[PDB]
């Protein structure tokens, strides 16, 4: 599949809990 | 009785659902490779209580995330991030269910929250969020959109079309679309209060004036038949050609539909239309333009009245050249008058001094659909279509399948195209709000 195959994107991420508030570098197919 | 919950299956080792990629007019079917085992989404948490604060007005539930670790049809199996053991692991139907993908929580200003049965393992969950979610794969935001577009019906109701007579399969009757449920469309005939089910897709359903063009035995009220036979004047409830699904062109022939192909006389197999259990010898009685051709079962009693003969276009999957069942190990429906064990072609087109139709006149290529023997599936009950029952691929006859019903004989196992309109994924009834009929009990 993907990253291997077809087409593929890196995707920053926002994440709140109830502590406070952060980043997660993630990735989606297209 | 209740629709039957699919549940008890996948909870099971072993099971094995066919892939909605399987099915190229199940909802989701193009986008379906954007979704793998591993990946991370947000999904409801059902394991907390009031520990988000809720305005009023705004949507009483809470989200945390999980790693789907198996997709049986639309059915995934659900991890929560931060559990240790498969406790609380769960199933859903991934286009009901709420699932997002990992930051739409936030873009609402909503905070994930820990299940109960966890949420003491870290005050700050960040840094195992991190840990856990850093070069993980997610969903594509626009996923959801994708699948929405793919459940409107091409139909609405209202619409009038030419069917096939289910009474009288020799011609095609005037109807009506009343009720669409996941593409399925019911047909109310004209002037009657009696129809049937179909899919959108289904080859037994054609455009205002199909019949006329074609050369196809027509009934219908008096002024359509006038309208049809002028031409060509259009009305507003018509259905159109471009709603309907071809696998040819008309402009594939000339203007006038003369085709030159299979001809009158000739012998070859086909799928009983009033029989789908049935694969018997069948004879071309008429041959219609643009490639559509009246045949006759030959398993049927006599009869010289044509009313039992049935259109099958010759780019259909449903008709086969002879030689076709014992080439596959089919037990082949002996046509009436002969005997299992007295029965052979090179027999029978000599007391009939007929021709079979050359192998160059079908057209049957063979995809690697991906269906294999023992996988599940929700399939519609091809005498009664009305009904959508638990079905399992019996047998892989290249493109051809044979389909049992769970819990049945296999007397009733039906013939269907690898690319059939009447077989749909594992959790197909529940995303489309249809009737799932489970074993007999």
């Amino acid at each position: 599949a993907g990253m291997a195959s077809r087409r593929w994107e890196q995707k920053l991420v926002h994440i709140k809990t109830m502590e406070g508030e952060f980043s997660v570098t993630m990735w989606a197919s297209g | 009785t209740h629709s039957y919950d699919w549940l008890p299956r996948l909870s099971k080792e072993n099971f094995n659902a066919a892939p909605v990629t399987c099915f190229p007019h199940a909802p989701g079917c193009e986008v379906w490779d954007n979704l793998g085992v591993g990946m991370k989404v947000e999904v409801e948490n059902t394991d907390c209580d009031s520990i988000e604060v809720i305005q009023p007005g705004q949507t009483p539930t809470s989200f945390w995330v999980a790693t789907i670790l198996e997709i049986k049809g639309y059915k995934a199996l659900m991890s929560y991030e931060g559990f240790d053991t498969d406790s609380h692991d769960f199933w859903v139907n991934l286009c009901n269910a709420e699932v997002h993908s990992v930051g739409w929580c936030a873009t609402r200003g909503k905070p994930l929250i820990p299940p109960r049965t966890i949420e003491h393992k870290y005050k700050d969950w960040k840094d195992f969020l991190v840990g856990r979610l850093s070069g993980a794969r997610t969903l594509p935001s626009n996923f959801y959109n994708k699948i929405n577009d793919s459940l409107q019906s091409r139909f609405r109701l209202g619409l009038n079309l030419e069917c096939v007579d289910k009474d009288r399969i020799s011609q095609v009757r005037l109807a009506t679309v009343t009720k669409i449920v996941g593409k399925r469309l019911f047909l109310r005939y004209f002037d009657s209060d009696d129809g049937f089910w179909c899919h959108e897709d289904s080859p037994i359903i054609h455009p205002v004036g199909w019949a006329t063009t074609v050369g196809h035995n027509l009934a219908a009220p008096q002024d359509y038949l006038e309208r049809m036979l002028a031409g060509i004047e259009v009305h507003e409830d018509d259905a159109t050609i471009e709603l309907f699904k071809m696998n040819f062109t008309f402009d594939e022939y000339y203007s006038d539909g003369k085709t030159n192909s299979f001809v009158e006389g000739m012998k070859l197999e086909a799928v009983d239309p009033l029989n789908l259990s049935s694969i018997c010898p069948a004879t071309v009685m008429a041959v219609l333009k643009f490639g559509y051709m009246m045949i006759r079962i030959d398993s049927y009693q006599p009869d010289a009245s044509g009313s039992d003969w049935f259109c099958y276009h010759e780019k259909s999957p449903c008709i086969f050249p002879a030689g076709f069942c014992s080439v596959n190990n089919i037990s082949v429906t002996p046509p009436n008058g002969y005997d299992s064990r007295t029965f052979t072609w090179e027999g029978y087109l000599r007391d009939t001094g007929a021709v079979a139709a050359g192998q160059h006149l079908f057209h049957r290529i063979i995809p690697d659909h991906g269906f294999e023997v023992g996988m599940s599936l929700e399939c519609a009950d091809l005498m009664d279509p009305r009904l959508v029952c638990v079905a399992t691929v019996a047998r892989v006859v290249g493109r051809l399948l044979k389909v049992h019903f769970d819990g049945w004989t296999d007397e009733y196992d039906q013939w269907l195209d690898c690319e059939s309109a009447d077989i749909y994924p594992v959790g197909w009834c529940v995303l489309v709000n249809h009737k799932l009929e489970g074993p007999p009990r």
